[PDB]
């Protein structure tokens, strides 16, 4: 249901007509005019194909002391909190899995090169028999 | 207002909670599937040629 | 601590434009809780049939997603499958060949 | 996000290009080969013109938005109702005149 | 232009206007029930000249 | 300006959080299909080295017998 970027229920619920990707309006407007392209794969997109998917999402439930000013602003708060303290940890995240695949890498250059190595061994080991 | 706010609908919100987590936790596997389906596929081309 | 709602304290007390901060403070907080139980009593008036609709909205979602979950493991097993296929149907004629060898 | 047809929410909506209407794919899927047109609109609607696709912020701000209107919409005819209380007091004001005077001619 | 205090800031000044405008609620309702209540003592008055001068002027004829 | 400022405001810092968030998930979907080549590859590896060093000592048990018979 969510804007695949988004990841939370579309309030201006939009799918690109070339794509099968629906989008946050102005956050997908500001994307295909920020890269040119479709942020879901790297397609080339252009910000009229954009579809108008609206078919009233009122449904957005208060919640019990959501349902207040003093409380929908106070959520407010620890929300852009937890947006933020989303967004670090992933920064983190990618650079500790980041770390892990280049160790990875080199891991599997060494592999390869032992494969090598030992390919020579086995092959000269039974031309060898062949004698 | 408040109390009662609770006692009627916050066991659906209980409930609601409850499903989002469950979603979402089930999500982090739906991903993780994905990547299993690369991982496969990668090797499916890989033994296969 | 403004949230506590509190006229002007012992050395803010004489001056009045302090009782301008207070009222506004107290006649902020005097309608916000005003507009809050219109709120409160506005969803427990009629609230109730929206989360029912937004419970089942996540229940939906909910098993969507285990949906994809249950396709997405039998396309990739169909694909293991394949693959040990693909693996028996060469050992067996790599065996041979190396016994022959 | 709701099926435009059935009001409830669908598990796999499919969009028609034309209209831009959410439907539930088996459900657009019937009233297509029934009708071979949009339900809402009556454009002709083919099978393949489907593509199968509270508390966060911008719903919040939405909610934020929506109060903001709201309050100062109800304290726009507030506004009018003030004025209407003081026009109509302010009419009353003047004849509170003829009162003391003809009192004072009678 | 808005505050690099940016979401301290941004919130404090969010719930400063916001509570500004909540205020500017209570003053506009309070002065307009204050002329209710001074609209329902003029209808009132009114109603009274009335009552006064019919009972002033049945003293002046009889 | 004040509310429908600050709520635009609002909406579009987190358009901006969100968008690197994006960036975020992006290079870790690239990076987690990177570790699902290399850890299983490693495995595979492994493997490789397995299968060319029985092929390596089945060879030098021909050899081995070859001159034992001479």
């Amino acid at each position: 249901m969510f804007c695949s970027i988004s990841g939370t229920v579309p309030e201006q619920g939009v799918v690109s007509t070339k794509s099968g990707h629906l989008f946050e309006k102005s956050l997908i407007e500001k994307y295909v005019r920020e890269t040119g392209k479709c942020p879901v794969t790297g397609e080339p997109l252009s910000t009229e194909d954009l579809l108008p998917l609206k078919v009233n999402k009122t449904v957005k439930p208060r919640t019990a002391p959501a349902t207040s000013i003093p409380g929908l602003l106070s959520l407010f708060h620890d929300e852009w909190d937890a947006n933020m303290l989303e967004l670090h940890n992933t920064r983190t995240q990618l650079h500790q899995t980041r770390q892990e695949l280049s160790h990875a890498l080199y891991q599997h250059d060494a592999a390869t090169r032992v494969i090598a190595r030992l390919l020579k061994e086995r092959d000269e080991a039974r031309a060898a028999l062949a004698d | 207002l408040e109390g009662k706010l609770g006692l009627l609908l916050g066991g659906l919100q209980r409930r609601h909670g409850d499903l989002t987590g469950r979603v979402g936790e089930l999500w982090a596997q739906v991903r993780d599937a994905a990547q299993e389906l690369v991982c496969f596929k990668a090797l499916h081309e890989r033994e296969l040629r | 601590v403004r949230y506590r709602l509190e006229p002007p304290p012992q050395a803010r007390r004489g001056d009045v434009g302090a009782w301008k901060s207070s009222l506004d403070n107290a006649a902020a907080q005097l309608e916000h809780q005003h507009l809050r139980i219109l709120n409160q009593e506005l969803l427990l008036k009629y609230g109730d049939k929206a989360w029912r609709a937004q419970v089942a909205l996540d229940e939906a979602a909910v098993r969507g997603l285990e949906a994809q979950l249950a396709a997405l493991r039998k396309e990739t097993d169909g694909l293991n499958r394949e693959r040990k296929l693909q693996q028996h149907a060469a050992g067996s004629e790599l065996s041979k060949l190396e016994r022959q060898y």
